[PDB]
C-alpha cells in the first residue's frame, strides 16, 4: 500500500 | 467494469450519457426521445467494444452491422453515423491496425505536421487513414520526440517517457496489443538512506510518510474550504502553501508547550500559597503548645478559670492541628498533581532535522512527479488532471519506449533534420519555411491546406523565437503560452557489469541534506533485466544539474551508490548517459504543469485553431488554418505519452471534419 | 470540511503569519520566549517551594495532644456549668467548642444549656460581650 499513485501528480 | 459499459469506460467515455461531442454531431437523437439515446447509447458502445476486443484489424461499418443485433440494426443510417463519427474521432480504428479496405487511391487536401512527436505521428496516421497528403517535419534525426530510448549492445534505457500510468481507460492498451510491448509492473516498495548510507527505520519511514500525506491534505483544504488562492495581489502556490501548513504546526507545538508549562506553574503557586499557610500554622502550633504547656503547669487545686485555661488551650490546639493535618492531605495531592504533570509533557519538536530531511525526500517525489519546484505549481489547480488517472498499476516497457513512435511511423512521409523555421498560413493556404538542421544554409519551402503544429511547449515559448508564425499567434494565446508551465526533470543511465543492488527492489531513494538540494539524484531504478541504474534529478536541482559536467554527475553517483553499498562493491559504469532536457533546443524542458497563474482553461486556449484573416477585404470568413497538438494541449491529460497521443487522434478529427466534411452530421 | 486530524488551521492563525515576510519566525521567536521566561519562573517557585518544605521539617508531631475519650454524660455539674459560661465568653455560639471544652457533654446537651439557664447565667449578655470582640 504505496503512498502517491506512482506517478500522477496526486 | 465489464460488457459493453466495459467497452465505455475503456474508451474513456460515460456509457450511459451522451458526451457533449456527441451532442454535436446527433443534436437530433439527444435532443429526442430517451429511447432512441438508448439506442444510439448502445450502439455507440457495442461499436466501441467490436473495436476493443480485437484492435490488430480495422472495424469496417459492414463488419460491425453484422454482428449488431435487433432491434438495434434496424436503423442502419445510425449505425452508420455512430460508426462514422468513432472512425473519425478515433474511438476506433486509430494506432496500427491491419487494412481491410486498402487506402483512398488518390488523396484529398494537404497538410503539413510539425515535429514527429508521439501526437504528431498520431494525427499525421489518422490522416493519412482518411486519404490526406500528411508531410511531418521533424528537427531531430529520430522519431519520438521526448520520447527518447538509449540503446548500446543489450543495454536498453529511457530518458525520456519511461511508465505507462495504468491501463484503466488508457489508449496505449489499445497500441500495446498492437504494438510488441515488453510491459512491466512496478514494485511500489521504496526504502530510502540518509545521506550516510543508512536505511531509514520503518518508524521513520512511515512517521514521515503520513505527516507528508497530512501536509498535502491541509493544503488541499486551505485551498478548496478557504480560498486562499490568492495572497497579495499574487496567485499561492502548492509550495507556499506548505510552508505556511508547517509554520502553523511548529506554531501549535510551541503553544502546547506554554499551556503544559503554565499548569505547572499554577499548581506550582497553589503549593506555594499552601506551603505558606502550613508554616505559619506551624508557628501558631507550637506558640499555643507552649502556652497549654505552662497551664498544665500549675499544680491543682486550681480555681475554674484556671481549669478553663487548659481545656480551652486543649481544645484550640487539637483544632489547629486538625486543620494542619487537612493542608498536609492537600500538599500531597497537589505534589502528585505536579508529579503527573512533569510526567506528561508534550512534544517537544515538529520536526528534527532527520525529520525535514526525509520530508525533504518526499517533496522532491513531488517535485519530480510534477517536474517543477513546488513554489511554481498552482495551489488550486496543481492537481486537476487527478480525477481522470487510470486504474490498475503503474508499468515500465522493457524493451523501450521508442518502440512505439517508431511503429507509427511505418508508412508516414517524414522529414528528418528539418528543422521548420517560419510558419506563414493566409486565407488561401500555408506556407512553412525550414531548413536542413545539418546545413542550415540549405531552405525548404512547403506549401499545404492546414499545418498541425505540435511543437512543444518549451519550443513556443522561446525568447527570441526559434519558430516565427506569420502573422502572428494573436494575444490569446501567446499569453497562455506564457502563463503554462513547461518544467524540467532529467535521467543518469549507469550501465554496470554486474548486479549490485537488491534484484526484487525495482526503485530506492537518496535523502539529501539540505532542504537545496533535495531533488538531487534523490532516486534510483532497477526495471531493466540488464544491470542498468538510473539516477533521477528533479526540483530546483534539475536545472543546477545541467551547468556540471557528466563526470562530476556520474561521480556524484558512485558516492551516493558506495555510501549505501560499501566502497568494494560498486564498479564503475561500462557506460554512463545524462539527459539535459532544458538545454535541448527541441524539447526546451521535460513537460507542462499548472504554473500557479494557470489554469487548466489555458490548456483549452492552447488547443484553439487559428483562423487567417481575409485576403481580399470585404470577402467572407475563412476556414482556420493552423492547428495544435501535444501533451500541453489536453486538459485533462497533461504532461503524458498518452495525452499526446490523445490530442493528435484529436485534431486529426477536426482537420479532417475541416477539409473532408461531416458526412455524419444529418 | 474538517482539516485532517492533529492538523490544526485556524482563520486567525493564518492571517497572523502571512500578514509579514517573517511573521513566522516572529510569532515563533516570541513563543520561544514565552517559553524560557516561563520556565524561569518555575525554577524560581520550584526553589521557594523547596526552602518553604524545609521549614516544616518535623511536622507538627511534637505539639500534637492526644485525645480525651470522656463519655458524654447527662448531668451538670456545679463545675461545668462553670467551664461553660467561660466557654460561652470565649466562643460566644461556637456549641461544638464549647462541647470540646467541657468534655462530656454532646452539643445538643449545650444549646439547652443555653436555654435553660440562659436566666440564671445572664447568657444574653455573656453573648453580647462575646460579641464585642
Ligand atoms: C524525462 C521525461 C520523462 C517523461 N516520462 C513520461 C512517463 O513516464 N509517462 C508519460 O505518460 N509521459 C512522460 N513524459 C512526457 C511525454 O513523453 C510527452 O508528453 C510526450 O512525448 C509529448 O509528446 P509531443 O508529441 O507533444 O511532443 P514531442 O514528443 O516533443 O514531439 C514534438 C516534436 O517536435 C520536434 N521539433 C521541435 N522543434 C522543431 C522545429 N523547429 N522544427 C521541426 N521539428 C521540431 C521535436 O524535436 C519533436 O520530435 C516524459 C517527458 C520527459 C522529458
Ligand atoms: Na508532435
Ligand atoms: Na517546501
Amino acid at each position: 500500500x504505496x503512498x502517491x499513485a506512482l506517478l500522477a501528480a496526486x | 467494469p465489464s460488457g459493453v459499459e466495459g467497452a465505455a469506460f475503456q474508451s474513456r467515455l460515460p456509457h450511459d450519457r451522451m458526451t457533449s461531442q456527441e451532442a454535436a454531431c446527433f443534436p437530433d437523437i439527444i435532443s429526442g426521445p430517451q429511447q432512441t439515446q438508448k439506442v444510439f447509447l448502445f450502439i455507440r458502445n457495442r461499436t466501441l467494444q467490436l473495436w476493443l476486443d480485437n484492435p490488430k484489424i480495422q472495424l469496417t461499418f459492414e463488419a460491425t452491422l453484422q454482428q449488431l443485433e435487433a432491434p438495434y440494426n434496424s436503423d442502419t443510417v445510425l449505425v452508420h453515423r455512430v460508426h462514422s463519427y468513432l472512425e473519425r474521432h478515433g474511438l476506433i480504428n486509430f494506432g496500427i491496425y491491419k487494412r481491410i479496405k486498402p487506402l483512398p487511391t488518390k488523396k484529398t487536401g494537404k497538410v503539413i505536421i510539425i515535429g514527429s512527436g508521439v501526437s504528431g505521428l498520431a494525427a499525421a496516421r489518422q490522416l493519412q487513414s482518411f486519404g490526406m497528403d500528411v508531410t511531418l517535419l521533424e528537427a531531430r534525426d529520430r522519431v519520438g520526440g521526448r520520447v527518447a530510448t538509449f540503446r548500446k549492445g543489450n543495454y536498453v534505457a529511457d530518458l525520456g517517457a519511461m511508465v505507462v500510468t495504468g491501463l484503466g481507460g488508457n489508449p496505449m492498451a489499445v497500441v500495446s496489443k498492437q504494438v510488441n510491448m515488453e510491459l512491466a509492473k512496478i514494485k511500489q516498495k521504496c526504502p530510502l538512506y540518509e545521506a550516510n548510507g543508512q536505511a531509514v527505520p520503518k518508524e521513520k519511514d512511515e512517521m514521515v510518510e503520513q505527516e507528508f500525506n497530512r501536509l498535502l491534505e491541509a493544503t488541499s483544504y486551505l485551498s478548496h474550504q478557504l480560498d486562499f488562492n490568492v495572497l497579495n495581489n499574487k496567485p499561492v502556490s502548492l509550495g507556499q502553501a506548505l510552508e505556511v501548513v508547517i509554520q502553523l504546526q511548529e506554531k501549535h507545538v510551541k503553544d502546547e508547550q506554554i499551556e503544559h508549562w503554565k499548569k505547572i506553574v499554577k499548581t506550582q503557586e497553589e503549593l506555594k500559597e499552601l506551603l505558606n499557610k502550613m508554616v505559619n500554622l506551624k508557628e501558631k502550633i507550637k506558640e499555643l503548645h507552649q502556652q497549654y504547656k505552662e497551664a498544665s503547669e500549675v499544680k491543682p487545686p486550681r480555681d475554674i478559670t484556671a481549669e478553663f485555661l487548659v481545656k480551652s488551650k486543649h481544645r484550640d490546639l487539637t483544632a489547629l492541628c486538625k486543620e494542619y493535618d487537612e493542608l498536609a492531605e492537600t500538599q500531597g495531592k497537589l505534589e502528585e498533581k505536579l508529579q503527573e504533570l512533569e510526567a506528561n509533557p508534550p512534544s517537544d519538536v515538529y520536526l528534527s532535522s532527520r525529520d525535514r530531511q526525509i520530508l525533504d525526500w518526499h517533496f522532491a517525489n513531488l517535485e519530480f512527479a510534477n517536474a517543477t519546484p513546488l513554489s511554481t505549481l498552482s495551489l488550486k489547480h496543481w492537481d486537476q488532471d487527478d480525477d481522470f488517472e487510470f486504474t490498475g498499476s503503474h508499468l515500465t516497457v522493457r524493451n523501450g519506449y521508442s518502440c512505439v513512435p517508431v511503429a507509427l511511423a511505418e508508412g508516414l512521409d517524414i522529414k528528418l533534420n528539418t528543422a521548420v523555421r517560419q510558419v506563414r498560413y493566409t486565407a488561401s493556404g500555408c506556407e512553412v519555411i525550414a531548413v536542413n538542421t545539418r546545413s542550415t544554409s540549405q531552405t525548404f519551402i512547403y506549401k499545404c491546406d492546414a499545418v498541425l503544429c505540435t511543437l512543444p511547449l518549451g519550443v513556443l515559448k522561446q525568447q527570441p523565437p526559434a519558430v516565427q508564425f506569420v502573422p502572428p499567434l494573436p494575444e490569446w494565446k501567446t499569453s497562455a503560452v506564457q502563463r503554462m508551465g513547461f518544467g524540467n526533470l532529467n535521467k543518469v543511465v549507469l550501465c554496470f557489469d554486474r548486479v549490485f543492488w537488491d534484484p526484487s527492489v525495482n526503485l530506492f531513494g537518496h535523502v539529501g541534506s539540505t532542504t537545496a538540494s533535495r531533488g538531487e539524484l534523490f532516486l534510483f531504478w532497477n526495471l531493466y533485466k540488464a544491470p542498468i541504474l538510473l539516477a533521477l534529478v528533479a526540483g530546483e536541482a534539475a536545472g543546477i544539474m545541467e551547468n556540471i559536467s557528466d563526470d562530476v554527475i556520474v561521480g556524484r553517483c558512485l558516492a551516493i551508490l558506495k555510501g549505501i553499498f560499501g566502497s568494494s562493491a560498486v564498479p564503475q559504469p561500462k557506460e554512463t548517459v545524462v539527459s539535459r532536457w532544458r538545454a535541448d533546443p527541441w524539447a526546451r524542458g521535460s513537460y507542462s504543469y499548472v504554473a500557479a497563474g494557470s489554469s487548466g482553461n489555458d490548456y483549452d486556449l492552447m488547443a484553439q485553431p487559428i483562423t487567417p484573416g481575409p485576403s481580399i477585404p470585404g470577402a467572407p470568413q475563412p476556414i482556420p488554418r493552423l492547428f495544435f497538438a501535444g501533451e500541453h494541449t489536453i486538459r485533462n491529460y497533461p504532461a503524458t505519452v498518452h495525452g499526446a497521443l490523445l490530442s493528435g487522434l484529436r485534431e486529426a478529427g477536426r482537420i479532417a471534419d475541416q477539409f473532408l466534411g461531416a458526412m455524419y452530421t444529418l | 470540511r474538517k482539516p485532517p486530524k492533529g492538523m490544526f488551521l485556524s482563520q486567525e492563525d493564518v492571517e497572523a503569519v502571512s500578514a509579514n515576510a517573517t511573521a513566522a519566525t516572529t510569532v515563533l521567536r516570541q513563543l520561544d520566549m514565552e517559553l524560557v521566561s516561563v520556565k524561569r519562573q518555575i525554577q524560581n517557585i520550584k526553589q521557594t517551594n523547596s526552602a518553604l518544605k524545609e521549614k516544616l521539617d518535623g511536622g507538627i508531631e511534637p505539639y500534637r495532644l492526644p485525645e480525651v475519650i470522656q463519655k458524654c454524660n447527662a448531668r451538670w455539674t456545679t463545675e461545668e456549668q462553670l467551664l461553660a459560661v467561660q466557654a460561652i465568653r470565649k466562643y460566644g455560639r461556637d456549641f461544638q467548642a464549647i462541647s470540646d471544652v467541657i468534655g462530656n457533654k454532646s452539643v445538643v446537651q449545650v444549646k439547652n444549656f443555653f436555654v435553660n439557664y440562659r436566666r440564671r447565667f445572664n447568657i444574653d449578655e455573656v453573648l453580647q460581650e462575646w460579641e464585642a470582640e
